[PDB]
């Protein structure tokens, strides 16, 4: 697995953080700046869990 | 007699005409320079002069 | 049949009176585009003062200037002081014909910028967005106008090098009996013993491209 | 068959450009790079005026942005490697291919030691076959 | 059947160089000038994505205006504008032109042509819907803006009396020279499945993409016309003081039937290729044929003839249309396009399936477009569409739709055939990265639209109040929908890496078990197409000319009922 | 013209869509194919028509409609029916006349 | 070019059937969402398409029924069959972006609805589509 996990802690910790945000700004326009951090959260966790899905069953190999 | 014109395919004339509007003999479109032409010829016969180009250096 | 200066229509001079699309004549247009684009930088000295119309002086004067020397750069870039007679086709020379071109749209932006009012009230563009499409197109303008007649260049030069080697497509599309698809080629020159043709050298003329350039 | 080899002219390849001995042929790296910056410090001078809304402000500065790391990837030169993988059906380098076509037209190379019930389905009575290949 | 010598001296023909090899100057005045219908294909496809990222920018402006119940950066107008381009962009930009370069490419390789029927009218087609789209949105540049009476411009409010700028002009004419290149393309693809065939290539050989590709040139030939006719008549009215489309005239009505009688075949339009794209990939993965072949082709023309029956169930909640006719029609164009599903199941049923990127995007295809079809069958009855006609339930049907066709399977296509295209394949762990992100953000952005519009929220709402409701649920869409902005990252890098460093095809078919003919040629094609033409006799000749020890076997097995006809006598004598 | 029929060896079978006996192109057969999909619209009528009366409307008509639906869709229905018929009559003679299905 | 030729008259059939039928029902049926009348629209729409198939039935009909059996029409033909001319083809071509750029012309004039705009426009598309028709025929210089 390797950065697949890296990749689903970073995420989770930028989510998070995005959240924590969204709830502080509130309605203004840097709501859009938290919903963006929270979409890059979800893009890295999406990303930590595709890694996970290609290295289940590789079809390319390293050669 | 009536007119045929001197580029037009000879045929034989029980095979009606070398085209009409609903066939053809050919799948395609029929050529510019005649179908009854056979390519490639002679670059003698072309009429191509290639230059020979020499510039100061 | 047609009109070039209905004077009458104008009146006469009046020093407190003006016109909105009030341009001068084409030949000119370019040099309202300069003052027109030029940002407000003035210097202030003191008891003196430069106005910000100098740097459109200077502009000019330096355009001026480099278009009354480009035989001399040229020679000084291009390393080449020979005695011609034959001249060049402008796809074998793709510095100047890149050159020639961006400084024809540097040209052609400050004389539409020179009239930019009457696009804007012609076309509905926003004459602030006209100000400032001069200003930064005389930048990037240029330069995208260099970089696409550059490659057009090499690909017209390069074509003509695709007829010398293989000869003019006919067009005509002939099936082999093993299924191959293959276009006719008429060589230009003779053929080698497997039909290719021995490719000719390029001589600076211009290479026939279809068949009924060569007559048929 | 015959192919001429290349030739240099003051830089210029004739392979990268054919005409490169007829006429002035790429005018080079550095002086790129001057007229670039002279007009990213345009670009950048263009800011300091009388207006008064920063739209213009946007528009010039994303622009600066894309000049400036159009030439600074033009002075670094970024290069990547060739990927070296096998994918799916696909076979290592140096492999290689039949003409699938000839050898079907033929009976022979891929199309070779077809059994007689294959030959069959595919409407060659193996009578005439069998005593041209495999015999 | 005859046999060739095995003659003296043969070697296999030369292999063309992949992409990414390019001199200077090799493709500048090329492209300018090409006749050639696969680089026309390579342009086509590369001209529709760069709209499909502008247009897919306005809807995410559009997302960022609905976070929260004011306006934050929008105006009224600016937000109208928005949507309006969106969905012209991603329908007439992006849509139609990816169709018919995917046609353009494969079609001429599938049927066994070295050109298509009319070389300058193929280029014609291109630089013209270039030209509308350049048009369309010049509007933009204005003062005023782009046009901003949704892409359907309904009448009264797209008269000059109620739209007066001159966006609304450009709007117009950018879709009928879409149209115009539509009609080209049209003519062409027809003209050379009738007229350039591969000897043994019978209409019941071709590939399904063909036959969808018949269909739609058929259908695309008969709504183009109508819908330049009725813009052209709006231009009219707008410039000259006409009024046909007055409302005292019945003009409002006229519009929408002419309307819709072009625009509900264009979704058909839109949908049969992608089909079709995915009835390619789904028989080669599974290593098994396309189940019921001929029945597909049936259903295929009863969707081309349906399709222009079925048209006015976009106006039942005007109150001027016969309810029961048009519900009874579109729940009979239910069914053929329902049957697709049972073909491809059919086609997986007990396969050996190889999970390569193609067959995950035709499988995320068919999970995503199965939920917008049954969300659209409520739609099609009037009692429900009373309550959902113009609330964000139809915004998520119809992007569940057209997401499931002209995304999914677009993207399918694109991986399926970039090793046919350039002779290089794409990296497949970046293609799951793709996937993985655009089928997560785009179930998080539109499947709580349903209930958002079930509760109330009309589309073309360009603010709210925070005592609708509709608050968290726009929420949760944004962030998703920014997801899924950023899922085409991944494709971009992919696609441009690997045009110039992918890993090189050495075989003719790099999937293995390529049915259709375009797999018995190298990668990528010659000029012509083809440097020779194997036996055509299946419908997939590439498989029979890679495996015949299969050829047997097939034939076997193609058929469920107890068929002894491989006992059968001679027939004929002797002549072929 | 073409033979009647063209060689096959035993063991032989083929894809045989397009061959001059089939269905698929005597011209009969897509004519009623279209009549088949056209015969559905009566059904499609006399729904209407019964499902209209079972709620209490279209009373004036509803005998009417139900009758123009079924007389419709029989009528579609059979000469659909005897078309397909007449167009798949050349292959049903090639299956008697040889072994040969497929 | 048999079965091409024949499947157009299952969408003539039906779309004349259901010309009829709307036309019928459209006039004659009466609910409570919508006003009785015949609809000119669907009417005009529906019995033109069945023309457009029509069209294209009766033509490629006609044009099949003196065309010899090709190869491509064929199940057990050989591929050096068509061996031979398969016809012409342009290689190359800058007019189609001529004309794309004519047209463009035309259409911002007709947009803006300036007069000179709309007479270079259409002036503009006659020529490239002139020259576009007489680029495989234009003289040799006589020089
Ligand atoms: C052009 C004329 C032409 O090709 O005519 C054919 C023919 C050539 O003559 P010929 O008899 O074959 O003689 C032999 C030649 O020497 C044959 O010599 P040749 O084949 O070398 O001649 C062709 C040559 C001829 O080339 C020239 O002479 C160049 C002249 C064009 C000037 C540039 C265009 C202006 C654009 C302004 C935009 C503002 O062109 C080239 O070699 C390369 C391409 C040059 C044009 C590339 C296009 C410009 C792209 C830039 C666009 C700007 C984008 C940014 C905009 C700003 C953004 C804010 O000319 C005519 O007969 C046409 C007459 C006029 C009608
Ligand atoms: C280091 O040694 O530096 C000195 C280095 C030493 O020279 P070198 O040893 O001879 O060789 C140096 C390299 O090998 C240089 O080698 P290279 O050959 O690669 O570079 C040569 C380059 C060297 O020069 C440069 O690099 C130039 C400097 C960079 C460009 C600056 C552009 C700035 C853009 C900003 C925009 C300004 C205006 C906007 C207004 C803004 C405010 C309102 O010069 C040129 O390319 C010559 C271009 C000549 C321009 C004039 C062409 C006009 C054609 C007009 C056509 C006429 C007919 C039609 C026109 C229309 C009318 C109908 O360069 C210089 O001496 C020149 C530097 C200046
Ligand atoms: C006239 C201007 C001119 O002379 O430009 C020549 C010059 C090409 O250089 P050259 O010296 O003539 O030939 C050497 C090239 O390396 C030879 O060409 P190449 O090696 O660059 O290969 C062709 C080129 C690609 O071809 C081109 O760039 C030319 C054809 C497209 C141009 C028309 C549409 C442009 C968009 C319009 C939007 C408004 O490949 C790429 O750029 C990499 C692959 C595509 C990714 C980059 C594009 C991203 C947006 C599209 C996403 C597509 C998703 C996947 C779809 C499946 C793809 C198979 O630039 C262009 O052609 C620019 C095209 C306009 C942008
Ligand atoms: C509205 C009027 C439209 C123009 C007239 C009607 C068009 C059809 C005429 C008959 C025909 O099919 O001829 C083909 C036939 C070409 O035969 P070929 O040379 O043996 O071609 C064999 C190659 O394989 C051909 O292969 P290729 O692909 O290399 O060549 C393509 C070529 C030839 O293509 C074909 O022969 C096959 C396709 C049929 C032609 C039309 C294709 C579709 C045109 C574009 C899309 C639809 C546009 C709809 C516009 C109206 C909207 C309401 O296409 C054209 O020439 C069509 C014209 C381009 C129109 C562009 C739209 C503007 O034409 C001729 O040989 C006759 C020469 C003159 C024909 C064009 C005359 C145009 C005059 C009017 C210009 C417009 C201004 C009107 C102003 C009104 C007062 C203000
Ligand atoms: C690619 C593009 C599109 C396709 C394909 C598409 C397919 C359908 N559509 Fe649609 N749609 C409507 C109904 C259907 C139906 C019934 C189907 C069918 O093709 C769906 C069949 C597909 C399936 C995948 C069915 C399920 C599959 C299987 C295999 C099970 C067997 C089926 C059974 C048993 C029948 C289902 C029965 C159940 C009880 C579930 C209606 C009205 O009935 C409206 C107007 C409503 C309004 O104005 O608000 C509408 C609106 C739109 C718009 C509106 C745009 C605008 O702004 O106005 C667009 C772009 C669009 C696209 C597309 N749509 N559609
Ligand atoms: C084939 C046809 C279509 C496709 C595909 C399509 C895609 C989308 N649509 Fe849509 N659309 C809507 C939302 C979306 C979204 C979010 C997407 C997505 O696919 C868009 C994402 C796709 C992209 C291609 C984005 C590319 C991203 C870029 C270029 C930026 C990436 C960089 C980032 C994020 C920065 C990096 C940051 C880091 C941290 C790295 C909504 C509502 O959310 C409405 C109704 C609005 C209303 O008020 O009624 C709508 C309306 C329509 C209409 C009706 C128009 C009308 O009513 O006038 C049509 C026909 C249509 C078609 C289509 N639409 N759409
Ligand atoms: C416009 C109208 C569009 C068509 C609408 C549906 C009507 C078509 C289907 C039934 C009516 C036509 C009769 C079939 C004629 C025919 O081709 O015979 C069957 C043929 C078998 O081939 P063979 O064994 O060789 O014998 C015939 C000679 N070729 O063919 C077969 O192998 C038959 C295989 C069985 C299934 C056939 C079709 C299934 C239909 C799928 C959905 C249709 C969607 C319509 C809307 C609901
Ligand atoms: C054959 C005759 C065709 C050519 C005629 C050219 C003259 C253009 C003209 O007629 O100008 C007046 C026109 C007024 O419009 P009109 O067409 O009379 O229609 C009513 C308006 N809806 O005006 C217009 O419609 C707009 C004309 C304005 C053109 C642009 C002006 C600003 C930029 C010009 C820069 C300088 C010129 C550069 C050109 C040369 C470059 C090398
Ligand atoms: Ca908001
Ligand atoms: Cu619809």
């Amino acid at each position: 697995m390797g950065k697949s996990f890296a990749l689903l802690v970073l995420g989770a910790i930028i989510l998070a953080g995005g959240v924590w945000y969204t709830i502080e700004v509130g309605y203004s326009v840097m709501a859009i700046v938290a919903a963006l951090i929270m979409a890059a959260g979800g893009g890295i966790i999406t990303w930590g869990l595709a890694v996970a899905a290609d290295v289940n069953s590789p079809t390319s190999h390293k050669i | 007699k009536h007119f045929v014109d001197p580029a037009w395919p000879e045929h034989n004339p029980a095979d009606g005409h070398v085209v009409t509007e609903l066939i053809s003999k050919v799948a395609g479109a029929s050529s510019p320079w005649g179908d009854d032409k056979e390519f490639p010829v002679s670059a003698e016969e072309t009429g191509y002069v290639h230059p020979y180009t020499r510039i100061n250096r | 049949v047609t009109t070039i200066n209905a004077i009458w229509n104008l009146g006469p001079y009046n020093p407190s009176q003006v016109s909105a699309g009030s341009q001068p004549d084409v030949y000119m247009l370019w040099t309202d585009g300069a003052a027109r684009v030029m940002p407000a930088w003035e210097l202030y000295l003191g008891n003196y003062t430069i106005p910000a119309v100098f740097w459109v002086a200077v502009m000019l004067g330096i355009l001026v200037v480099l278009l009354v020397t480009y035989p001399f750069i040229e020679r000084k870039f291009t390393g080449d002081d020979a005695h011609h007679n034959l001249l060049q086709r402008p796809r074998d020379v793709p510095v100047r014909t890149s050159l020639g071109v961006m400084a024809l749209v540097f040209y052609i932006l400050l004389t539409v910028s020179g009239g930019n009012d009457v696009y804007a009230m012609q076309f509905h563009v926003s004459l602030n967005a006209m100000t400032w499409i001069g200003r930064i197109g005389l930048i990037v303008g240029p330069a995208i106008a260099y970089f696409i007649t550059y490659r057009l260049c090499i690909g017209l030069q390069r074509s003509d090098r695709e007829v010398l080697e293989h000869g003019i497509e006919t067009g005509i599309i002939k099936q082999m009996p093993n299924g191959a698809f293959i276009e006719v080629h008429q060589p230009l020159g003779p053929v080698d013993d497997h039909g290719h043709p021995i490719p000719l050298p390029y001589a600076g003329a211009a290479v026939p491209k279809q068949m009924n350039q060569l007559g048929y | 068959s015959h192919t001429i080899e290349p030739e240099i002219y003051r830089g210029v390849s004739t392979l990268d450009e054919p005409s490169a001995a007829w006429g002035w042929h790429g005018l080079k790296r550095n002086t790129i790079q001057l007229a670039g910056w002279i007009s990213v410090l345009f670009m950048l001078g263009y800011n300091f005026g009388n207006h008064k809304g920063h739209v213009e402000t946007i528009w010039l500065l994303v622009i600066t942005a894309l000049l400036v790391i159009g030439l600074l990837i033009h002075l670094f030169e970024p290069k990547l490697s060739q990927v070296r993988t096998i994918t799916s059906r696909n076979k290592p380098v140096g492999h290689v291919e039949p003409d699938w076509t000839y050898d079907q037209a033929t009976l022979t190379g891929t199309w070779g030691n077809l059994t007689d019930s294959q030959l069959r389905s595919v409407n060659i009575e193996p009578s005439r076959v069998a005593h041209l290949r495999a015999a | 059947t005859a046999v060739a010598p095995r003659v003296d001296g043969h070697v296999a023909p030369q292999r063309p160089e992949p992409t990414g090899h390019a001199r200077k100057g090799s493709k500048a005045w090329l492209m300018m000038t090409t006749t050639d219908h696969k680089q026309l294909g390579i342009m086509y496809i590369i001209m529709s994505f760069s709209f499909f990222f502008l247009g897919g920018l306005m809807a995410l402006l559009i997302r960022a205006e609905l976070f929260t119940p004011g306006l934050q950066f929008l105006s009224n107008e600016q937000f109208n504008q928005l949507f309006t381009m969106h969905g012209t962009v991603m329908l007439l930009l992006y849509g139609t032109p990816i169709v018919w370069g995917f046609a353009n490419y494969v079609l001429p390789l599938q049927i066994g042509a070295p050109d298509v029927a009319f070389p300058r009218l193929n280029a014609f087609g291109f630089w013209i819907t270039t030209v509308g789209g350049v048009a369309m949105l010049t509007g933009f540049l204005t003062p005023g803006g782009a046009a901003d009476f949704g892409w359907t411009m309904y009448s009264p409010l797209s008269d000059a009396i109620h739209s007066p700028g001159l966006g609304s002009d450009m709007w117009i004419v950018g879709v009928g020279a879409t149209g115009i290149g539509s009609v080209a393309s049209a003519i062409n693809m027809l003209t050379t499945i009738l007229c350039l065939r591969a000897p043994g290539m019978t209409m019941f050989r071709m590939p399904i993409f063909t036959w969808n590709i018949f269909v739609v040139s058929v259908l695309a030939l008969l709504i183009f016309p109508l819908l330049l006719a009725a813009a052209l008549g709006v231009l009219y009215d707008r410039k000259l003081g006409g009024h046909l489309y007055d409302p005292a005239n019945g003009g409002s009505l006229l519009w929408q039937h002419l309307f819709w009688f072009f625009g509900h075949p264009e979704v058909y339009v839109l949908a049969l290729p992608f089909f079709g794209i995915v009835s390619e990939i789904i028989p080669v993965f599974s290593r098994k044929p396309m189940f019921g072949y001929v029945g597909l082709i049936f259903a295929t023309l009863s969707i081309g003839a349906l399709s222009m029956a079925v048209w006015a169930h976009h106006m039942f909640v005007t109150g001027a249309v016969l309810l029961p006719f048009f519900s009874f029609m579109t729940f009979l164009i239910s069914v053929p396009t329902g049957v697709k599903f049972f073909n491809w199941v059919g086609t997986m049923w007990k396969g050996h399936i190889t999970w390569e990127t193609p067959m995950i995007w035709s499988v995320g295809f068919m999970a995503t477009f199965l939920f917008g079809g049954l969300t659209g069958i409520m739609l099609a009855s009037p009692p429900l569409d009373f309550h959902l006609a113009d609330s964000y339930f139809l915004i998520a049907h119809f992007h569940y739709t057209l997401f499931g066709t002209v995304v999914f399977a677009s993207c399918a296509g694109v991986y399926f055939w970039f090793p046919k295209m350039t002779g290089r394949m794409m990296d497949e762990r970046l293609g799951k990265i793709h996937f993985w992100l655009t089928f997560v953000g785009f179930h998080g952005t539109f499947l709580i639209q349903h209930w958002v519009g079930n509760m109330g929220m009309p589309r073309r709402y360009a603010d709210y109040l925070d005592s609708d409701g509709f608050t968290i649920y726009n929420q949760i869409s944004t962030v998703f929908s920014f997801l899924l902005g950023l899922s085409v990252i991944p494709f971009i890098w992919n696609v441009f890496k690997s045009w110039r460093y992918g890993e090189l095809v050495t075989v003719d078919d790099p999937w293995g078990y390529g049915n259709s003919l375009e797999w018995a040629t190298s990668c990528p094609p010659p000029r012509h197409n083809f440097a020779s033409l194997p036996r055509i006799r299946s419908e997939r000749p590439a498989f029979e000319l890679h495996y015949p020890h299969m050829i047997e076997r097939m034939r076997a097995e193609a058929h469920t009922g107890h068929h002894d006809d491989i006992n059968a006598p001679e027939l004929g004598t002797a002549p072929a | 013209p073409a033979p009647e029929r063209m060689h096959y060896i035993k063991g032989y079978v083929p894809v045989a869509y397009s061959s001059p006996h089939s269905s698929l192109e005597r011209s009969a057969t897509w004519l009623g194919m279209g009549f088949l999909l056209t015969a559905l619209a009566g059904v499609g009528a006399v729904l209407f028509a019964v499902g209209a009366n079972s709620v209490g409307q279209q009373q004036e008509h509803w005998v009417l409609y139900s009758i123009i639906g079924v007389v419709f869709a029989v009528v579609c229905t059979v000469l659909g029916t005897v078309l397909i018929i007449k167009g798949r009559a050349p292959y049903n003679r090639y299956v008697k006349e040889t072994g040969r299905t497929q | 070019m048999k079965s091409s030729a024949k499947l157009m008259y299952g969408p003539t059939v039906f779309m004349a059937a259901m010309a009829v039928i709307y036309i019928f029902a459209t006039m004659h049926v009466s609910d409570g969402g919508s006003v009785k009348g015949v609809e000119w629209v669907g009417s005009v729409a529906l019995v033109l398409s069945a023309g457009l198939t029509l069209m294209l039935g009766v033509y490629l009909h006609f044009t099949e029924v003196r065309v010899d059996v090709l190869p491509e029409d064929w199940e057990e033909a050989e591929v050096a069959d068509k061996a031979g001319t398969l016809g012409f083809f342009s290689p190359s071509s800058i007019w189609p972006a001529a004309m794309s750029g004519a047209v463009g012309f035309l259409a911002f004039g007709v947009v803006y609805f300036h007069y000179w705009m709309i007479a270079v426009g259409l002036m503009l598309l006659i020529f490239t589509i002139t020259k576009l028709n007489l680029q495989y025929g234009v003289p040799k210089e006589k020089h």
